[PDB]
């Protein structure tokens, strides 16, 4: 069970929405190890850029105990 | 958030006290100029595009931001920027209204300046643009609310840079 | 407040007020003097109002005062007493600020995880809170005892 | 008519209330009839919080139709009929009309911000939209608020805290061992893909295809891989 | 029971069972006998068992016996020890089945809003609970003592 | 779903009797077989691919369900005849092991029919895999736990038909 | 999360040995004493809130934390500092069962101080009250699992201080 | 290990452990001396039963071992000998574990991507180690051998 | 109407209605007699409105009615009076719901799909309405002029 | 219907073989056994009501089956569940004197899980009852062909059950 502490920022070009997203295009948030792939590949493909990654849930190399 | 009401009953609160004279005046200096600041939000509300279009011609284009490889450059951009005007003309007449910059500092404020930062934004000429607002709105409402309409377009400014 | 409640909405829609809220704004306003008068009252008549609510509800609850009740004893009861005194106190914050932010905020939310831990019988405190409604509506024309009545009941219901 | 006839040609013939031999002549000169590509019994009644899903046992009411692999569902817009997304591509993100449900979207900082006010302010007025968003998202994901130990904690305290995001907390919600106790344990495989396609997205499916996709995961990897494919898909992140 | 909780976690990974719980079935078909013996045993005594609980419940908490209690009256009495035989019964089966599944639906589950609608104290639930458990290990055998009071506790911290 | 404990339990607590002789008996007699349904579950378990192998080769395959025309042509197809035959083992391991077909009639057996005949499957070849799948098993298990096995293979068998 | 015998795997295969005399030692060194903890866990299960109850009036409560101005003063604050108590407790118990504070670093530490700090959570008196659960604890389980379950209350106070 | 899945399950319900969950963990620690004596015999008998399986598995499959299989050449044996020898430390891990998470996490995830990479027989290697469970099993008692042969045909459906 | 938004967003969120839900209802239902007496106004003014906004629409705009114009022909003024007709009314039952939810149901969603397949100047559309908002406003009361003139720049602005 | 000789040839020409020794020597088994089985079948059929007889006695009757809001509760009710038994009763015999449960399959046992789910009846009470007939029955013929009789009935109670 590892997790993953990401800071992204997403700019919506086309959109242009109305109300307050600042919390929509720049973020941190925690996601788990199973899901950093999709997530990743979410922001890469809406063309935002992945500023930080840190584990803060895990060890380097754990063999076992890492279990879903 | 919090308004006038809501500082003074908190801060009554954390002391655990009923409300006393020193907070009766406190309320009392609020109420006493609740129809100024409606009739100023009203006359912001009424001309929000014209201020907006008249600070955006006196501050920002016909320069180099609308010309190619000015961060206002495209319509996109350029549509982008008259929004973050508005929104900062609109949070102002709100955190006007309420006698509390709090709103200000908490659903504008917070991240905006590392967003501007990760994004390339002008935070200079953003100030710029938010200071020829508070000139065409302190024109606009008068000598009533001018101060009370002006300190918190000076706070957008002051936490922007 | 009206104030911060309708900011609130005008923002998370993203829009301005109106004539809407902007009279409904000249008016939060207009009754404040009354709110006012009603908030000095009860306060000025704060410890009537909490000795009576604490005796009657002791009639209808006899068993909290007794050997296997929460407030057994003259410690406990001047505890249940100092309670019944802060829920007026946010029933006069309520009063002053036209809604029931402050008292929602103060002492609702998880005001059962409170009780729950402390073993005290939240039903015992809802009739406390009554009592303390029929006092202090005892000493009010009946315009202001039905505003107060209002902040009171929405007590009531919210501590179940 | 030949499984028509030999199931009343059985001693169980009057326990089916449903007339079936009108029903079938009527079915052979008539286009498909919109179901579940599956047997008709595998769409849920459609109410707040029930998940239905008639027995075929208790009373037969077998219902089955050719329905293939290409034919696409037609389902009603539940807000402006423009917007279907069959002939607008782009309907899920122009407005939101008073004609359709009411949208939660937390654009409130939450964060836990703090600011210049009192250390210990004792009001601090909206956290409750945050309290709005976490007993609405009950609401969507089981269709109703769940008892006092079965709420999730330690979720909702990282919404609140700002630690995560809503598409975090719904994930959390939704692979929980409640959701799966009530809308995965005691329900026919298909008709329990079928059910949480409708919780976990706005809509019941389309496809043949789009049922298969869940039922060749559900197959492998079970329940969580099920609800993970679901939360993983394209359509919600463009959508939600 | 072990079976069923082991099929369903099973089932949620859709693969078949683990060598794991394999031995955990073996272990539970062999404690089968001695788990059935030690339910016979409490079944054979269930009266006593729930009135010297209930009267040490009532020696410990009067105030529920108390005019403005709960359990006032001769007729709410033997409701309160319905309820307690009824936890007893719940017991006995949790002890046969070897795991909490079928008790968890019967009576823990939704039982905070039950209570809360009948008014009723769940710590005192508990505390008849605690007297039951007391009275039941005295009629058994140390290690039966300690299987039984397991389920027992179970009760008492899912009542809470 | 329930087990054999379970089912006991429940028509027990129905009517709020505590448990006799009869329970008391009835449940002895699912425990002193216990052993044999878990070692009969682990030989499924090891061997699951090929009693579905042997079944499809005894009962499905080398016939004109495979060729062109056939229910069973095409990898598709294939794939999915095959992946059908796993859940009817594995939940027929499942209520092996539970001594109870309520989780055969939850999660399997409720609108399986209906579902096959919109889809257009034969039911008939269907019940000769099961049947099939069955003898394999049979043969694998032993003596000791034949005939527990077999009756809910049958009791899927009946199901279906 | 990993206990003592999963930990010892890791650590030998990551060396890609087999276990030797001294893996084999260290796993007996924890089967001795299983009993013990199963023993002292059910009876903190029972005893849950009771001790929280305790902890909460020896160190917290009757002081000007629960007062106007303290963190624990109104209901919300209170009703949060004692889920954390309870988390605090249940993660104990979970730690002292595994015979491993992995899970207790894992699921608990990680950025508990840093929000603490944000939040202006006393430190001092929520390792105050962790302590008061360790004497608590350990005059209800005994002398058999009292220092056992005293290691990790005091490794969450180490973590936190 | 069992302390493992029960801890995750508790974690899951937010919820202490179950009377069944102590009662299984208890059992496991009970069976631990047993389960230690068969892994230390497995790993002192550990290079004969990889041998004896090698050779075994090459009698019931030749083609592997032939110009179009796999492991032609000495050091492609060698490789299938060390994934042999793999498997067998795996086994005697969950063997003192008690359950099949730290032979899942280190053998198990993935297994079937790097055998399609490397184009080997998977059902090959199903056949290799069911000829370990037989070499191991003639090496211990009845009860052992069958314990051992859980995990060795756990690890065949695995691999499947 | 302002009920029919109230009750959805409590309902939407499982709860009883907010005390600012009810005072903005209360303060609905005091209003209620003015908007009556407003959208009388309107109603017996509602030929010379429409008449007016004709005449100064065509003064504004003459193209509109002009040889390649969407209106030329009496027929086709005749269905863009009617149209203006439609618009009104719908103002009327804005005014009336104390919202604008009946004009988004009723005139505005889809408006703009209608008339690009009919071919006609949408902001010609517009301009006819801010002249009907014109002669409406001249034909009443400060506060009433600005809460007509309110849905009609709603009308204006959503035609856009 | 089928039964072992009907079986057995139909299982032969389906692959197209000649009656092999091992299908003589299944026919041995059968035919040996064949006088049994019809003695056990006349004294079924001069005993059948007296089997309901103690069969109801010792099962259903003096329970909550018959009170009000019972299943069997009612003249009509009881006739019923009397007429079932017999049903099961009569088709056993049938199964016995034929060998196979073919006929139990085909004309007993499709629809009757259902219809019971239908109508409400309790599977278990019917499961009781068909025990209770075999009980009697395996009194009643005796050492001979009490197996025999009793493989069906516990055929019909494992299909039901
Ligand atoms: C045929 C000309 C019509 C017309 C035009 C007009 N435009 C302006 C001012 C600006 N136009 C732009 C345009 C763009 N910026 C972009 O990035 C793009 C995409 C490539 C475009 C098209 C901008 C930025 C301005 C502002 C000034 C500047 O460029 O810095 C004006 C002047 C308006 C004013 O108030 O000064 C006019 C008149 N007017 C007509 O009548 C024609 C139909
Ligand atoms: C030691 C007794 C405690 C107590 C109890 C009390 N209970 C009631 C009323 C009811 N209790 C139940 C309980 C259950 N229904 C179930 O299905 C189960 C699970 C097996 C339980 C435990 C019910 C249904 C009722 C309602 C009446 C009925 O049974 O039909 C009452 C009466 C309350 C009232 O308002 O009348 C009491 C007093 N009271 C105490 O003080 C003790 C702690
Ligand atoms: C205008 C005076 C200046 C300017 C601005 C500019 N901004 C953007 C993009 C964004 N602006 C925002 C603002 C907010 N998001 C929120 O949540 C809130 C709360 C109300 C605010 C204020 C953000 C986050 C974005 C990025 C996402 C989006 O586009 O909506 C742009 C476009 C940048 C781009 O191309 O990605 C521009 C140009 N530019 C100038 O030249 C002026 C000085
Ligand atoms: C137009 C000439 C006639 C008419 C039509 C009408 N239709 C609707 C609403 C819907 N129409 C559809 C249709 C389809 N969806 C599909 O996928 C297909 C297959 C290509 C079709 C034909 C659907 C699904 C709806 C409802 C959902 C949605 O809006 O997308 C309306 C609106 C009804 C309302 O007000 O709710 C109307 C008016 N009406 C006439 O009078 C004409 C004869
Ligand atoms: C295999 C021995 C026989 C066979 C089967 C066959 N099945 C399908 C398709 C489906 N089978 C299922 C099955 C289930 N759904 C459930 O919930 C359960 C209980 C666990 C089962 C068993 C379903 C839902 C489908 C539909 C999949 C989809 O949506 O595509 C096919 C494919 C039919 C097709 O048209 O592609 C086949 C061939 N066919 C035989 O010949 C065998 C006798
Ligand atoms: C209690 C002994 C002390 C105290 C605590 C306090 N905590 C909060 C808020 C939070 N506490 C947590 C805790 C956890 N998150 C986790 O995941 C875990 C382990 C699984 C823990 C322990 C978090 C994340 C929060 C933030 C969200 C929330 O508020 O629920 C508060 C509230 C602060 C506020 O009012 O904003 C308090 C008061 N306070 C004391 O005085 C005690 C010493
Ligand atoms: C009494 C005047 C006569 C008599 C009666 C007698 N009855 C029984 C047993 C039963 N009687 C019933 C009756 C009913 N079930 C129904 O649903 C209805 C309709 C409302 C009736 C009338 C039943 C079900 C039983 C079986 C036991 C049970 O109820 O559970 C007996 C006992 C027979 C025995 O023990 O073998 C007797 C003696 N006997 C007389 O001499 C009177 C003429
Ligand atoms: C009796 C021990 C149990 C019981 C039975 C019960 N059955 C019915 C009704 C029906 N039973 C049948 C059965 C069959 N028809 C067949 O052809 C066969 C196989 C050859 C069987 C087994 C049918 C078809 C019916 C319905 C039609 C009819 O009534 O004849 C009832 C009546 C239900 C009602 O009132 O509607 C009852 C009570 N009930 C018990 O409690 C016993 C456990
Ligand atoms: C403003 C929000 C707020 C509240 C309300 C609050 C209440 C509060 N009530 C307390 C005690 C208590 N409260 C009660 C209450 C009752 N007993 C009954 O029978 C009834 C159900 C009820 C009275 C009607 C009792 C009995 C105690 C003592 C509990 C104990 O000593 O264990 C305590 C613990 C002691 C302390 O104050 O330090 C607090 C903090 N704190 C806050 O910040």
């Amino acid at each position: 069970s590892r997790y993953f502490k990401v800071t992204a920022c997403i700019p919506s070009l086309k959109r242009v929405r109305t109300g307050r997203e600042l919390q929509n295009t720049f973020f941190t948030k925690l996601v788990p190890y199973e899901n950093w792939f999709t997530e990743q590949q979410r922001i890469q493909k809406a063309g935002g850029k992945v500023l930080s990654v840190k584990l803060f849930t895990g060890v380097q190399g754990a063999n076992t105990g890492v279990g879903a | 958030m919090q308004d006038a009401i809501t500082a003074v009953i908190n801060n009554y609160d954390v002391q655990g006290k009923y409300l006393d004279g020193a907070a009766l005046d406190k309320l009392k200096a609020y109420f006493t100029t609740g129809a100024v600041r409606v009739r100023a939000a009203a006359v912001i509300s009424s001309n929000a595009t014209t201020i907006i279009k008249e600070a955006a011609a006196k501050a920002l284009i016909y320069s180099d931001l609308t010309r190619p490889g000015g961060n206002m450059y495209t319509t996109r951009r350029y549509a982008a920027c008259i929004r973050d005007m508005d929104y900062f003309l609109r949070y102002a007449t709100y955190a006007m209204l309420a006698g509390d910059p709090s709103i200000l500092d908490e659903r504008v404020l917070n991240g905006l300046k590392e967003t501007y930062n990760s994004l390339g934004v002008p935070i200079a000429a953003t100030v710029g643009g938010i200071q020829a607002m508070k000139e065409v709105v302190g024109g606009l409402v008068g000598p009533d609310a001018a101060k009370e309409a002006s300190i918190y377009f000076d706070y957008l400014s002051s936490g922007l840079s | 407040s009206v104030l911060t409640k309708a900011i609130v909405n005008a923002d998370a829609e993203a829009r301005y007020l109106s004539p809407g809220e902007l009279d409904r704004i000249k008016s939060f306003v207009a009754s404040g003097e009354r709110r006012l008068r009603i908030a000095q009252t009860l306060t000025e008549a704060r410890e009537r109002i909490v000795k009576q609510a604490g005796d009657q509800l002791f009639q209808i609850r006899p068993d909290v005062v007794s050997p296997g009740g929460n407030a057994y004893g003259e410690k406990m009861t001047a505890l249940c007493l100092r309670d019944l005194d802060y829920y007026l106190r946010l029933v006069t914050y309520g009063i002053v600020a036209g809604d029931v932010t402050p008292i929602e905020e103060i002492g609702i939310i998880g005001v059962k995880e409170m009780y729950n831990s402390l073993q005290t019988p939240i039903p015992a405190v809802a009739e406390g809170v009554r009592a303390m409604k029929n006092v202090a509506t005892s000493l009010l024309s009946g315009d202001d005892a039905a505003e107060a009545g209002f902040y009171f009941d929405y007590l009531v219901g919210a501590m179940q | 008519n030949w499984g028509a006839a030999y199931d009343l040609y059985n001693y169980a013939a009057p326990r089916r209330k449903v007339p079936q031999f009108i029903t079938l002549f009527a079915d052979y000169t008539q286009p498909l009839p919109n179901q579940h590509p599956y047997g008709a019994g595998n769409d849920p009644l459609e109410i707040q919080f029930g998940a239905i899903f008639k027995n075929s046992t208790i009373n037969p009411a077998e219902r089955a139709a050719p329905i293939g692999k290409d034919v696409k569902r037609i389902l009603i817009r539940n807000g402006s009929p423009t917007s279907n997304e069959r002939g607008n591509p782009t309907g899920m993100s122009e407005g939101a009309t008073t004609l359709g449900p009411k949208i939660f979207k937390l654009t409130q900082n939450v964060g836990f911000r703090s600011k210049g006010m009192v250390q210990n302010a004792g009001v601090v007025t909206v956290e409750g939209s945050v309290q709005a968003l976490i007993t609405a998202a009950y609401q969507q994901i089981f269709g109703r608020q769940l008892y006092q130990g079965q709420r999730l904690k330690v979720a909702e305290i990282k919404l609140e805290n700002g630690e995560t995001t809503v598409k975090e907390f719904v994930r959390a919600l939704g692979r929980s061992e409640i959701f799966r106790k009530l809308y995965w344990e005691p329900f026919y495989v298909c008709k329990a893909i079928e059910y949480i396609h409708r919780r976990l997205l706005g809509r019941p499916t389309y496809d043949r295809v789009e049922n298969n996709r869940y039922f060749d995961i559900a197959s492998k990897k079970g329940f969580y891989g099920v609800v993970d494919a679901m939360l993983n898909s394209n359509e919600y992140q463009e959508v939600f």
